[PDB]
């Protein structure tokens, strides 16, 4: 097989080994119980979260002091000295001093500042939250709450005259997502080797038998109008850790083989191990960015 | 509080200290919400 290492990112269960659409993949230890924490190796492009039924968009800090639950988002609270949000600028400086850490790319940089800050509790510094970077401000955001999905009347209530009960929500690619990346406290820096990021151009995924590179022999269609549309489906069929009998490890629907012409997001759930020739075929992922293509060159 | 751990609630936390050295204490200006 010479589609070994070009392929070797596609291998999402090795490369990212956790929960896309969910990651939840490791537990923490803190003060004797085991909270769930985002553990996944890749960037996942394009990933936010939607509170439903609300105005509130998840970026905004969590309600602190005299705010009503609903009134805030999944952020870090403002602090002191403030550490989120802190843009790629601010960073640079504040670990201008540390060998490992000042010159990282954008993303790495933010997941490892927002996993620099050990909860007071947490004797055995176990817990590390997980950021979004936006690329459009260049601004990391420490997420303090790592949940990222809740629903039904038992644990939320989309209720908005309470405002200080439990708001519902789930991940989502979005077109106003497009610069969101979430990042867990594992982002490996050298992700952009090892991780998917851009759609192939001309490529379709194929499964490498005997010298030789077969289609996808199953796959789940679904009508998709546009690329964007086809990884947003991708998404929400990917590994997910939602309810270690609740982790994925990163198994699940994890890739599609979009057809440009009949517009058909074909999914599928195994890794590819090879790359077809087609220039009706545009080759997505749940991690990879929505929109960005690789040119067939 | 067993189901909400289950989907990823976390500790409740005042203050920080960093990671990398040198140690920083960090504060929140107020408490989170208590619904959390």
């Amino acid at each position: 097989n010479p589609w070994t290492e070009y392929m070797a990112k596609y291998d999402i269960e090795e490369v990212h080994g956790s929960g896309i659409r969910v990651d939840l993949g490791e537990d923490a230890e803190v003060a004797g119980t085991q909270y769930r924490l985002p553990s996944g190796k890749c960037p996942v492009f394009g990933k936010g979260i939607i509170i439903e039924n609300s105005n509130t968009t998840f970026l905004t800090p969590v309600a602190t002091g005299n705010q009503y639950l609903k009134d805030g988002g999944f952020a870090f609270p403002p602090t002191e000295p403030l550490m989120s949000p802190m843009t790629l600028d601010e960073m640079r400086h504040f670990y201008k001093d540390n060998k490992y850490v000042k010159n990282l790319d954008e993303l790495t940089l933010c997941s490892r500042h927002a996993g620099n800050m050990i909860p007071d509790n947490d004797k055995n510094s176990n817990y590390k939250y997980p950021a979004v970077y936006d690329d459009k401000d260049k601004k990391c955001h420490i997420l303090y709450i790592a949940a990222q999905e809740n629903n039904g009347p038992r644990y939320c209530n989309k209720d908005e005259s309470k405002r200080n009960s439990m708001f519902c929500f789930r991940p989502a690619k979005d077109i106003s997502f497009q610069n969101y990346t979430y990042l867990s406290k594992n982002v490996v820096d050298n992700w952009e080797k090892v991780c998917p990021r851009k759609n192939l151009q001309n490529a379709k995924f194929g499964l490498w038998v005997d010298g030789n590179c077969e289609d996808i022999p199953h796959v789940n269609e679904f009508p998709a109008i546009d690329l964007f549309e086809c990884n947003k489906l991708v998404f929400e069929l990917s590994a997910s850790d939602q309810p270690d009998r609740y982790k994925s490890h990163g198994k699940g629907y994890n890739w599609g083989n979009y057809n440009t012409e009949t517009q058909k997001c074909e999914i599928f759930n195994v890794k590819p191990t090879c790359l077809i020739n087609n220039s009706s075929y545009i080759a997505t992922t749940a991690l990879s960015h929505p929109i960005e293509v690789e040119a067939a060159a | 509080t067993q189901q909400a751990k289950d989907i990823g609630a976390g500790p409740v936390a005042s203050c920080f200290t960093t990671r990398m050295s040198p140690p920083q204490q960090i504060c929140l200006n107020s408490v989170v919400n208590t619904a959390l």
